[PDB]
């Protein structure tokens, strides 16, 4: 099964990738 | 599940389940990095004590 | 129930239920925390 790993946008916990326009899936977000 | 930096509070623990903390943290203080202070007028006597 | 300074470890966790940590610690270091009267002659040898 697929688990929805919900998270909040906070620094330095989750950055918004600067090249996320062509990214999809789990690759959009990177962080702690 | 929620992988987020959530503070383990009493009201949250009563309604959700919290595991062991993955980081230790507390309240701290912000100050500016000490700048070079302007020398005093009578700062030529500094090398030797009063 | 055991109320003692017990560290929450992986081997202990799988067999014993550990409550919320009441204190935080870690490995630290410590060290051991009067000029002579005629110390003005120090720059040159006797």
């Amino acid at each position: 099964k697929t688990v929805v790993v919900t998270t909040i946008l906070e620094s330095p916990y989750v950055m918004m990738k600067k090249n996320h326009e062509m990214l999809e899936g789990n690759e959009r977000y990177e962080g702690y | 599940i929620a992988i987020a930096p959530l503070t383990i509070t009493l009201v949250r623990e009563e309604v959700i389940d919290f595991s062991k903390p993955f980081m230790s943290l507390g309240i701290s203080i912000m100050i500016k990095k000490p700048q070079k202070s302007k020398p005093g007028v009578f700062s030529f006597l500094d090398p030797l004590a009063y």
